[PDB]
DNA sequence: CATCCGTGACACCAGG
DNA sequence: TATAATGGGAGCTGTCACGGATG
């Protein structure tokens, strides 16, 4: 079909790559493909060199490192529940200062974790992403302080876990205060141990007032350097010793030591441009031939002394702006785990080395390097910002690995969050989505990264602008910073041009955020366009400018949870932006060259290129996601296919030739329908099911282990006790279920038998064997079933058994065995629907296609959206996509209507025009006038000025559908609707909440081990939890014995429950309920704490609720 | 300490601040036995009153205890009682409970005001003994443990 | 006898010992290859009681019929398990411990 | 340090060495006293760690062993650029070890693990939250194992009150253990070959009412 | 209302040198248009066999008596060189919609 | 405050 | 009769 | 069992109200 495309802005650059965060940043932090000589002095490298060398006698220093390739590939990692890494070597030398043997080896400091194609992990098996982590950037701030307005705190702080925070405050009595590890001491004291006499600070602070004078200490100058660093040395370290070593040790590490103390190259930065200064490293002092030298302590308190003055050229640091806040991207923190690792490997080393042979150390003999190994096994396992990978659809990847967390090792504590971190600022424009973010308590918390907006190299967010010089706008880009930004007049993308010149007399634009009109003489820069300022998911809303934001946060968010459907569709109307995100999240396949395509399969498409080359590409067949949604690739070109470079090749999952396809263009009519529409609920018609809109593949993982035991191996086998053929008719020989095979909730995937205990028969269990005449068994039915209201079609089985090639399994078992059960869901009576515009709702009623609202020539309605959910929600945008879809549904067309920049309702009614004319002119020729039916809604739509009086038919109906209306015939009766109804196509998603998963029931199950109380959790079989809420409802309504019940015979009375399940299946009433056992728990955990609680009865005696169990 | 499905165990904190106590508790009781000067048993008596105090309320004075390569504090008898997961509130003002379930709700404009629409699926297991009993009253099984083994898998339901 | 009020009260030394089964001497938890109780551990049947019902850690006594003796070979009564959640131990210290409650 | 004892539990361990060392000096050998004294400290410290710093106590000579295996282990993986497999450790390791040597080693020197550890980003659920109580009986069993002996009182009503009371003394159901048939005969006065032969029609009645009511089987799975 | 095709277990396959996965297949098949001649009969089943480069439509299957095939256009595989298609459907009368989990035929 | 700052304050002692 | 400080507390279900 | 060896080392960065201590 032809993609008509509105919209006057031209892009004159498009999105970056959009997951570079993510691999240009890993890339940054391995330096992989760079040779040892040519490494910069990050990453890794910087890691290694900032251990080494390690000193004290014998000295270890670092030479080159080295990545070699992956053991395995990604899908076999995939398979084999590995982690896609890649071995780690390092070239180290040792040496002895007396000796001068230097001893030269490569020693292998285990493997590092490789970073997939898309940006992602594989850790133990399953794809992960690192989320980048927002924080406060290092540098020196000045903030007013709360209490005293005339005065401010001048707070130093360095990159996280790399130094202490420092305070510069004016004291209520005058003198100049320092706060480090929460210690308030004079700062003149430091400021003598640096060497600064009195002249010197005389000189440089008189100017301000009388604030010098809060520095002038008599005491302190009295004392020269070495006194005044052991006094504070005291005033830092009661108790301690305060030798002369000693105190220049802890003074050096503390404010000098470049391996202990760290500003960032941010921080370094930033230092620099407030105070007016050069730094040397990244420190704030040196030891420079033996006594400390100053680097940033004059320059702040100048500056904290001219702030409090009143000095002009001094202000306050405003610490939202996103010029002193910043990213730690995947490299950042990957590489502050491994400097971790490696100083447990030095502290390791430097103890192998005291006590050795002091010539018999090798490097290999001094390096232990599980210390390291388990630093980056605990960060990609078990850290905040390791987050199972979310990839329902390739668009919920690509979300995932764009997004900003204020939370983290190193990040805010939530419940502890206020308004300013969650707050949008006026410095995200362009650089973080203002919509994207979750509702709940990580509001404002978790971000999403704008289209356009790139991490620089120092961690802040740059956005894009063009240069515009003399009215004249250029095709120069710059990328600034919010600070960067904050100079300049900037316009906005939709001012009108003649072509590169500033057509208007007067222009929109922003100064440090605040919008102003000014005029072209006074415009710097210029907009790129108003993708920029939100999302990407955002970015894939159209009519996102009629939509309020709290429902476009939800139609955005709802995006990522979009499930692949079997006959997926783009969008009827699209923003332009549904191409990239299928391209830049790896989804598709495309061609790497210009050529001819020599084979196609279901498996593979083998392709000729210009240079002769018989390229093979392998198609991922049906594969199950981290969320079980399938990712399968289809080809979509043919034998003898002619292609350029870049063109498709194969459809990925939610793909459709190329375009994002997250749902169906159904047809959708606006109006209640007895009440089965109430309140957010959905109609739908069962044509979408006969049709399979709306229907999903979704694969399933069982695992089962074979073991061996203290009382006998564990085998997985067919010879299961007491079951009928009947039980094991689909189970090979082997005991795993076999490939086809149709599983029921009850059916066993795999057989296991195991041993039981010592089993002693109560007598009972005797007189039955010896009634029956048949041994007891050694073995018992412990194989692996199907749970409850799950199940589908087996489609692999994978087995690894000890004694097997290539396979070693944990200590003690003996197999695995994994079986994949693939089901191919339908729509179904609760399964939740949702449209981009925050429309949300579960199907309520699938009704059968007569029972719908049809269109006069019988084409009946998709969907029924019932009307009361537009007004109180503010999302007009679906209603304008559905009007110009209802075009788009005569005239065979899809539309490009890119968001800010798009359709606007003039154009959406010429090709309604259009469109009523192909769906009418068609009646009049195919020989039928105007209905009965038609006239009378006629007659009511002017009584409700909707259409001119005195018009014909035919004008009256254009009229009604250039207002996007037409007549419905109620399929149940051929009476009309009264009214004309607003009907046209609709985009329209399953989300991810399908009540397939979420229905759960339970009788009666398994119990927890203290508290003797019901499990939780549809896996586990458990119980609803009844909390204190539930039970002031109960007590609130008077039910007593309902309370009584949820409290006794239902949860944790052993008799009670044991008596009730035999009451009932008896026919017999539920017996009085006896002591809870939680409460018998609760008396042993206080007698554990020495405290007698005595149940008594009325007359003060103890009553034994133990039974007397527990009395001796 | 239990073993968990793998064969592996898993154990209360009390226990290793139990051994804590235990070990030194003895070294106490041998450093007394033999002729330790003041400063070693005044150590040591130290050493035990924390550990009595890591046992009873961890973390209350001074570092709370933990178990070797992790910051997380050891639980100890105070936090098993307090907060919203101390055994009150968690366990005896409100309990996890037997013959209940839950599913997505949809608008049903059919019923009458006194009713509700239970999937069937859901009813069988939730009223399942009385739906035992009922099965022996009628034809339907010998017993109440044939009706539960016919009820077990879902192809064998009439 | 119905419950009707629930006492709560500091518990002397003495009253801690008269809950006591049996002082825990030792802080070993389960033997490492018999994966059984040790003797005067943490978990030992001797104090606490019988892992399984009315039968003794060694075996000598494995039914009902034999209910509160206390076997010979290994000194494990014989009664129901339940009773391994209800039994208190006690810890006799060599200096005496302040209650931390009663403290801070 | 890190080696599983806390840094003062490991200073009073080296005090108890130090004291050994003490009552254990020569001063004739004009060795101070520091050369001998290092010596017990690092005995007492090593001994401890090797006694105290797991919650199932291994002995100190498999403590030895498997320290040997994980020194062994990581030599071999230094050396081979990946982590050995069972069969390279048992190489390495000398005679006597083969790979189900190495396996049973590793197993046994398995650490358990908190029933506390966390579960998720939320402070609300634990790792032992979703271990199921497999000891106490579930109400299923307590009513199949009240129905079974309330189908076997029936089924032994049948008989007479001789030969039910022959099986309920034989089997246990009457003071737990089983009787023999010297004692059945000497308790109802007739000769063991009598009780047995009155045992065995009661079992054969009992088998009858079984083949025709069929009101037992259900029970034996 | 039902398919099987040789070497294919179950829904979730391909098979090579065939372009459509066998979910595509039966959503072609269910396009099936199936004309009855005889008033008593109730259910076909349709042979079809193909194989080499071609494009594999509905006139392909095996003729049957007093049975036609009214949409014999319909696409049903893309077969290429060495992809063999051996299908054999079953078609029934019936009324309304009847979906597979209810008839399992 | 520290138990190992209070042992190696009474160790510096003799 | 003030300020300073240590210690409490900070929604529910679901799945984790 | 014996050369001599003699004081550690992280820490890493809510928000409020309340009752008790101090100053
Ligand atoms: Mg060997
Ligand atoms: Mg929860
Ligand atoms: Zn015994």
């Amino acid at each position: 079909m032809e993609i008509k495309r509105f919209g006057r802005i031209r892009e004159v650059i498009p999105l970056p790559p959009l997951t570079e965060i993510q691999v240009e940043s890993y890339r940054r932090a391995l330096q992989a493909d760079v040779p040892p000589e040519k490494r910069e002095n990050v990453g890794i490298q910087a890691a290694f060199r900032e251990t080494f060398p390690i000193e004290e006698g014998l000295v270890l220093d670092f030479l080159e490192y080295r990545l070699g390739e992956p053991p395995f590939p990604q899908d076999e990692c995939r398979e084999k529940d590995l982690t896609y890494q890649a071995p780690l070597y390092a070239r180290l030398q040792l040496i002895h200062k007396d000796t001068g043997l230097i001893k030269e080896d490569e020693v292998f400091l285990g493997h590092i974790p490789l970073m997939t194609e898309d940006g992602s992990f594989i850790i133990n098996g399953a794809d992960r992403v690192i989320v980048s982590q927002i924080h406060r950037s290092p540098g020196v701030y000045f903030t007013p302080d709360p209490a005293r307005p005339g005065r401010y705190i001048a707070s130093i702080i360095p990159l996280p876990k790399r130094g202490p925070w420092i305070d510069l405050e004016v004291e209520p009595n005058g003198v100049v205060s320092m706060k480090v590890n929460k210690r308030k001491f004079p700062l003149v004291l430091l400021l003598r141990v640096l060497g600064y006499d009195q002249e010197t600070l005389a000189r440089e602070l008189g100017a301000y007032g009388e604030l010098v004078q809060g520095l002038m200490d008599e005491s302190v100058f009295a004392m020269r350097p070495e006194e005044a660093l052991i006094r504070l040395f005291t005033l830092l370290r009661p108790g301690d010793p305060p030798k002369r070593d000693k105190a220049v040790a802890y003074v050096y590490g503390l404010i000098a030591d470049p391996r202990r103390y760290d500003l960032g190259e941010a921080g370094r930065y930033k230092a620099e441009e407030k105070l007016g200064i050069r730094l040397s490293g990244r420190t704030l002092a040196r030891f420079e031939d033996g006594e400390f030298k100053d680097e940033v302590f004059l320059p702040t308190l100048r500056y904290l002394f001219a702030l409090t003055a009143g000095v002009p050229g001094h202000e306050v640091d405003d610490i939202d702006h996103l010029g002193n806040r910043r990213i730690r991207t995947v490299g950042e923190l990957m590489t502050d785990q491994f400097r971790v690792g490696l100083a447990r490997l030095a502290r390791g080393v430097r103890e192998r080395m005291l006590m050795g042979s002091e010539d018999s150390l090798t490097p290999a003999k001094l390096v232990n390097s599980r210390p390291l190994e388990a630093a980056i096994r605990e960060f990609f396992s078990r850290s905040q910002l390791s987050q199972f990978k979310d990839e329902t659809n390739p668009l919920s990847s690509l979300r995932h690995k764009r997004r900003i967390s204020a939370l983290g090792p190193g990040g805010l504590t939530r419940e502890r969050a206020g308004f300013d971190v969650r707050d949008v600022h006026r410095t995200h424009y362009g650089r973080i989505c203002p919509v994207e973010t979750p509702e709940g308590a990580n509001i404002g918390l978790i971000t999403s990264l704008a289209a356009y907006a790139r991490v620089d190299e120092l961690g802040f967010i740059r956005t894009p602008y063009r240069r515009v010089v003399g009215g004249v706008v250029t095709d120069e880009v710059v990328y600034m910073t919010a600070t960067e930004e904050d100079r300049y007049t900037i316009a906005q993308a939709n001012t009108p041009l003649e072509g590169n010149r500033i057509a208007a007399e007067r222009v929109v634009a922003r100064r440090k955020g605040e919008p102003v009109i000014v005029s072209p003489e006074e415009v710097e820069f210029m907009d790129v366009s108003p993708k920029q300022v939100f999302s990407v998911n955002t970015n894939l809303i159209p009519f996102l400018e009629h939509d309020d934001a709290n429902r476009a946060l939800m139609g955005s968010n709802m995006q990522t949870q979009a499930v692949p459907l079997i006959r997926a569709q783009a969008p009827v109307v699209m923003t332009g932006l549904e191409e990239r995100v299928v391209r830049d999240s790896l989804a598709a396949l495309y061609a790497e060259e210009d050529g001819e395509v020599a084979k196609v399969d279901g498996n593979r498409i083998v392709v000729r290129y210009e240079d002769g080359r018989l390229v093979e590409y392998p198609l991922r067949r049906f594969y199950r996601s981290n969320q079980g949604t399938a990712l399968d690739q289809r080809p979509r070109v043919v034998v003898g296919q002619r292609v350029r470079k870049g063109d498709l090749l194969a459809d990925g999952p939610a793909s459709e030739n190329g375009f994002l396809a997250l749902g169906q263009n159904v047809l959708v009519a606006i109006m209640p329908f007895d009440g089965y529409n109430f309140e957010d609920a959905i109609v739908i018609s069962e044509e979408l099911l006969k049709r399979d809109f709306y229907t999903s593949i979704h694969i399933e993982r069982y695992e089962i282990e074979a073991r061996d035991t203290k009382l006998g191996p564990e085998r997985i086998t067919r010879d299961i006790p007491h079951l009928s053929e009947a039980a094991l008719r689909d189970l090979d020989e082997e005991g795993v279920v076999r490939i086809g095979a149709e599983v029921k909730p009850g059916d066993i995937l795999v057989g296991r038998t195991s041993f039981k205990g010592e089993s002693e028969p109560t007598p009972e269990e005797r007189l039955l064997r010896s009634i029956f005449g048949e041994k007891a068994r050694d073995v018992k039915d412990t194989s692996l079933r199907v749970p409850p209201g799950e199940g589908g079609i087996v489609v692999r089985t994978v087995r690894l058994r000890r004694g097997d090639p290539g396979v070693e399994l944990k200590p003690g078992v003996r197999e695995v065995v994994r079986v994949y059960v693939a089901q191919k869901r339908k729509l179904q009576v609760g399964d939740k629907l949702a449209n981009r515009h925050g429309n949300k709702g579960v199907v309520a009623k699938i009704l059968p296609v007569e029972d719908m609202p049809h269109l006069p020539d019988g084409t009946p309605v998709d969907v029924i959206l019932n009307p009361l959910g537009v007004p109180s929600r503010m999302n007009l945008g679906q209603i304008l996509e559905t009007h110009l879809g209802l075009a788009g549904y005569f005239l065979g067309q899809r539309y490009i209507s890119p968001i800010f920049d798009g359709a606007k309702e003039p154009e959406i009614k010429e090709l309604l025009a259009q469109a009523f004319e192909v769906y009418f002119g068609k009646r009049k020729g195919e020989g039928f006038g105007v209905d009965k039916r038609e006239v009378e809604v006629l007659r009511r739509a002017e009584k409700l000025g909707l259409v001119t009086p005195g018009k014909t038919p035919e004008e009256q109906l254009k009229e009604l559908f250039l207002q996007g209306k037409v007549v419905l015939y109620d399929g149940r009766t051929g009476e009309p609707i009264e009214g004309p109804i607003v009907v046209g196509q609709m985009f329209i998603m399953k989300l991810y909440h399908m009540v397939e998963d979420k229905m759960h029931a339970r009788s009666t199950g398994p119990y927890s081990l203290i508290t003797q109380q019901p499990l939780g959790g549809k896996a586990q079989f458990g119980g609803q939890r009844f909390g204190e809420m539930e039970v002031w409802a109960l007590e609130a309504y008077g039910a007593a014995h309902t309370l009584q019940e949820m409290l006794t015979l239902k949860s944790d009375d052993i008799e009670g429950r044991n008596a009730a399940y035999e009451a009932i299946i008896k026919g017999e009433d539920v017996p009085e309920p006896s002591v809870p056992e939680s409460f018998r728990v609760l008396v042993k955990e206080l007698q554990a704490l020495a405290l007698d609680v005595q149940t008594l009865d009325e007359k003060d005696n103890p009553v034994d609720i133990f039974e007397g169990l527990a009395s001796k | 300490m239990v073993q968990v499905d793998g064969g592996r165990f898993a154990t209360s904190d009390l226990n290793d601040l139990y051994r804590r106590l235990i070990n030194r508790n003895n070294r106490l009781k041998k450093l007394l036995a033999q002729g330790a000067p003041e400063i070693i048993i005044r150590n040591e008596k130290r050493m035990l009153q924390e550990a009595v105090d890591a046992l009873l309320d961890n973390g209350r004075r001074g570092a709370p205890v933990t178990n070797p390569g992790s910051d997380r504090p050891l639980r100890s008898l105070t936090d098993i009682l307090s907060g919203k997961q101390g055994r009150f509130r968690q366990n005896l003002l409100g309990k996890r409970v037997d013959y209940s379930g839950r599913s997505v709700i949809v608008v049903g404009p059919q019923l009458k005001l006194h009713q509700c629409g239970l999937p069937k699926r859901m009813a069988l297991e939730l009223f399942k003994p009385f739906l035992l009993k009922k099965m022996e009253e009628k034809g339907i099984a010998p017993n109440v443990k044939a009706a539960r083994r016919m009820l077990e898998r879902q192809r064998d339901i009439k | 006898k119905e419950v009707r009020k629930v006492r709560i009260a500091l518990a002397s030394p003495e009253k801690i010992r008269s809950w006591s089964y049996g002082e825990v001497e030792k802080p070993e938890t389960i033997n490492y290859r018999t994966l059984k109780p040790e003797r005067d551990g943490l978990f030992d049947e001797r104090i606490f009681g019988p892992i399984k019902d009315y039968e003794c850690a060694c075996g000598k006594y494995k039914r009902q019929r034999f209910e509160g003796k206390v076997c010979e070979r290994c000194g494990v009564e014989v009664t129901k398990s339940i009773v391994r959640r209800y039994r208190m131990g006690h810890i006799e210290l060599a200096t005496p411990a302040a209650h931390i409650w009663f403290v801070k | 340090t890190g080696r599983g004892l806390s840094f003062l539990d490991l200073i009073q361990e080296g005090n108890q060495g130090l004291i050994r060392a003490v009552e254990k000096f020569e001063y004739k050998r004009r060795f101070k006293f520091s050369t001998y004294a290092t010596w017990w400290i690092r005995q007492a410290i090593n001994r401890a760690i090797a006694d105290q710093a797991r919650t199932i106590r291994i002995p100190v000579h498999m403590v030895e062993t498997i320290n040997k295996l994980s020194r062994t282990a990581r030599q071999l993986q230094q050396e081979l650029g990946r982590e050995p497999t069972y069969e390279e450790i048992a190489e390495a390791m000398g005679p006597g070890w083969d790979a189900k040597r190495v396996e049973e080693t590793l197993k046994i020197a398995q650490e358990p693990v908190s029933l506390e550890t966390p579960i998720g980003d939320e402070k609300d659920s634990f790792y032992g939250d979703f271990i199921p109580d497999e000891h106490l009986p579930s109400p299923v069993d307590a009513a199949t194992q009240s129905l079974l002996s309330e189908e076997l009182e029936k089924a032994l009503s049948k008989l007479s009150e001789r030969e039910a009371m022959v099986l309920k003394l034989r089997k246990g159901l009457i003071d737990g253990r089983e009787h023999t048939l010297e004692e059945v005969g000497a308790f109802f006065g007739v000769t063991r070959e009598r009780i047995r032969q009155i045992e065995n029609k009661a079992l054969r009645k009992l088998k009858y009412h079984e083949s025709r009511t069929r009101k037992l089987r259900d029970f034996l799975d | 209302t039902s398919v099987y095709i040789e070497d294919v277990l179950h829904e979730f396959s391909t098979i090579p040198g065939v372009k459509e996965d066998v979910v595509e297949i039966i959503l072609n098949l269910k396009e099936l248009v199936v004309r009855f001649l005889n008033p008593s009969l109730q259910t076909v089943t349709l042979l079809l066999k193909a194989e080499g480069p071609k494009e594999v439509k509905a006139r392909d299957f095996l003729p049957v008596a007093d049975v036609e095939i009214m949409n014999p256009d319909l696409h049903i595989a893309t077969l290429e060189e060495g992809g063999r298609l051996n299908m054999e459907v079953r078609v029934d009368r019936g009324v309304g919609y009847v979906p597979a989990e209810k008839h399992g035929i | 405050s520290d138990p190992v700052r209070q042992y190696l304050h009474e160790i510096g002692q003799v």
